[PDB]
RNA sequence: ACAGGUUUGG
């Protein structure tokens, strides 16, 4: 039997390390008229604009590259006790799997 | 009736009645994104028991225990529903409503996946009818709704001795849950693996019910 | 049970106490386990373990409850406020 | 009908303004509203699986929508991945004057 | 027994503190 | 009727003493299982207060040596070529080559950090990947 | 002290 330390050892989201500035393959799941939920797979997804240049290329279930920048959106204000999660990752488009 | 004893005496005498360790494994868990919590400022302070660590920042759901409170959660879910007990799953998030309603018309059970009125639970013979049954198990796949607080139904179920499995994050409450499942419940497959176990779970249990039943009819 | 009249809080709050019922456990079904000093709010009650012969010398409200509960003996000292609900 | 009400008008002749408190005999199905059927069998349990939403028959009908609309979604899906466009716009109904 | 455990160690990705524009200057 | 107390006990404890005292003359049938199979930790209420003072959690961060060699990596030459793919189980990225490099350049018998650095960061051009080192 | 009455629209 293999253990959940060995295997989070060795798991690509600990080898990943800081999630700034990392580029990261997520598929798209979801389409609306201008965003785009794409999965890039670690625990949230991260909604991106449409860009204009090959704009009819993203389809549900289409491949695109990341550059992740927050792997989930929390922060702490005045009087709070916990913090007020986004539910959501920070990520920015770039192409759509190059290849 | 001497006899119909037999048939609720009789799975309680196994461990494993239903056989459900074959249908999940730590790898099974693992590939689902199921150990990922919040980040470590959303860490609620009745979650550090049942956490492995914190993986800068984001907070790390261990698994052996996620699979030893899933074993227990699975035999409860797969007896109650042997048993002939209403089982309900609530769940107040706007992402896989749809999967916990057709999970749960798939399962036979009852669903709830839309704002949970106020005397639901407790308020019962005047807001669902005049003589009704409560449900006989509550399982919850979104402890928190979309205010990010705990449920109304986790605190009724209590109020009201009902049974509760509930699968928590690192941000949940699971003072008042009878079985917790330490896991995610914000990926879209850590969800619908929850979602399938406990949909082939019910399923096995009316059908070994139905076969006891089979038998029933050819002992007499 | 509050209402406008006394008979309908009377049977407001007699239909809605055996919603919230409590199990008290009574050593021999006379007498509590062990002598119990608690602080509520601003309320200081003082019970204390007492044998056969020693008959619910407790609060005049003390001694119903315990008539209801089943407590035959006990000794109850209520110090600080006494105000009924706590 | 335009018999029964005819001959309750000759034979007890009412004269009331309001149309409402003029004796009727009508069908018992447009005079007694629609009853409810039956929720629960014999052993208890419920008919329908959305029966503890307390809308059993308005959040059934908003499912049915609903899984109607992402079947819609993934039929259209793949058609545009096969290329091909068979259907119309058939939403513009003006000239017939639906509401 | 585990090999695979984390150990306490410090923080190997710790950014560098920023500076002022007169940071160790006169 | 029943015992609507949350605060005062689990629901397992309030189900027996209500049997037991004869109140509840009809026994759930989740009680047998709960008596067969009880959870780890029984449900009875705690209220989450807050933690003050010098206390702080007890988790414990998660670092592994590994860490150690990848900051060096996404120190100098940043993101590796082959994008991170977090779908694939088994994927290896270029700094899980470059520790695995490093991992048996120290069992190679060398000690010094510039020897054990440069000399994986040349050997991975052996497999014919590209190596950006961020100015 | 086994306590009770009494401040106030409450
Ligand atoms: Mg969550
Ligand atoms: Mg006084
Ligand atoms: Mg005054
Ligand atoms: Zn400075």
């Amino acid at each position: 039997v293999e253990s959940f330390a060995s295997m989070l050892r060795h798991s690509p989201l600990t080898q990943m390390g800081p999630a700034k500035n990392k580029l990261v393959i997520g598929q798209i799941f979801h389409i609306v008229e201008d965003d785009l939920y794409i999965d890039f797979g670690g625990k949230f997804h991260c909604v991106c604009k449409r860009p204009e240049v090959d704009g009819e290329k993203y389809q549900k279930g289409t491949r695109v590259r990341l550059r992740l920048l927050d792997l989930e959106l929390t922060s702490r204000f005045l009087g709070a006790t916990t913090d007020t999660t986004i539910l959501e990752a920070d990520a920015v488009l770039l192409g759509l799997q190059e290849s | 009736n001497d006899l119909r004893d037999r048939i609720l005496s009789e799975p309680l005498k196994h461990a494993d009645f239903f056989n459900l360790k074959e249908l999940f494994s730590v790898r099974s868990l693992f590939d689902a994104r199921v150990h990922l919590g919040h980040k470590a400022g959303c860490r609620h302070r009745f979650m550090e028991p049942y956490l492995f660590g914190s993986r800068l920042g984001q907070d790390i759901i261990d698994l052996e225990q996620t699979a030893a409170h899933l074993q227990l959660a699975l035999n409860f879910t797969a007896h109650v529903a042997y048993r002939e007990g209403i089982i309900l799953f609530v769940s107040r998030h706007r992402q896989f409503a749809h999967l916990i309603e057709t999970t749960a018309r798939d399962c036979g059970e009852y669903a709830h996946t839309r704002y949970f009125k106020g005397g639901l639970l407790t308020n019962a013979p005047l807001l669902l009818g005049p003589g009704v049954r409560l449900p006989d198990l509550i399982i919850f796949l979104h402890t928190l709704n979309n205010v990010f607080e705990p449920h109304v139904a986790v605190r009724d179920a209590a109020k009201m001795n009902i049974p509760t499995v509930g699968i928590v994050d690192t941000n949940c409450n699971p003072a008042l849950i009878t079985y917790p499942v330490p896991g995610n419940d914000d990926s879209p497959p850590a969800v619908r693996l929850f979602c399938r176990l406990f949909q082939v779970a019910i399923s096995r249990a009316k059908e070994k019910r139905r076969q006891v039943e089979a038998l029933y009819r050819l002992q007499g | 049970g509050k209402a406008t009249e006394r008979a309908d809080a009377f049977r407001k709050a007699k239909n809605r106490a055996v919603h919230y019922l409590h199990y008290i456990e009574r050593y021999e079904d006379h007498t509590i386990y062990h002598d119990i000093s608690l602080k509520f709010k601003r309320t200081h009650i003082k019970m204390k373990k007492q044998p056969r012969g020693y008959g619910l010398h407790c609060h005049r409200a003390i001694m119903t409850i315990c008539r209801l509960i089943g407590i035959k003996d006990l000794y109850a000292k209520v110090s600080g406020s006494v105000n009924m609900l706590n | 009908q335009e018999d029964i009400d005819r001959a309750i008008a000759y034979l007890f002749p009412s004269g009331l303004f309001e149309k409402r408190a003029r004796p009727i005999m009508k069908h018992p199905e447009e005079i007694f509203p629609k009853q409810r059927a039956i929720q629960w069998g014999e052993d208890g349990r419920p008919f329908h699986f959305l029966f503890y939403t307390g809308k059993q028959s308005y959040y059934s009908l908003m499912h049915d929508t609903y899984g109607k609309l992402l079947d819609v979604e993934k039929h259209h899906n793949q058609l545009r991945a096969k290329d091909l466009l068979a259907e119309k716009t058939k939403i513009l109904k003006d000239p017939i004057g639906s509401r | 027994s585990n090999e695979d455990l984390p150990v306490p160690m410090e923080n190997p990705y710790k950014e560098p503190l920023k500076k002022c524009i007169l940071c160790e200057k006169h | 009727a029943g015992s609507r107390l949350e605060t005062v006990g689990s629901i397992f404890s309030r189900t027996r003493d209500l049997i037991r005292a004869g109140v509840l003359k009809e026994k759930p049938l989740w009680l047998d299982i709960y008596n067969a199979f009880p959870p780890l930790r029984e449900p009875v209420f705690r209220r989450p207060r807050l933690r003050y003072g010098k206390a702080k959690a007890a988790v414990q961060d998660i670092f592994y040596h590994e860490d150690r060699i990848r900051a060096k990596f996404y120190s100098a030459y940043g993101s590796g070529p082959k994008a991170f793919d977090l779908f694939n189980p088994n994927f290896k990225s270029t700094c899980q080559r470059f520790v695995e490099k490093y991992i048996e350049l120290q069992r190679l018998g060398e000690t010094d950090e510039e020897k054990l650095f440069v000399e994986a960061g040349k050997a991975l051009l052996a497999e014919g990947v590209t190596l950006r080192r961020v100015g």
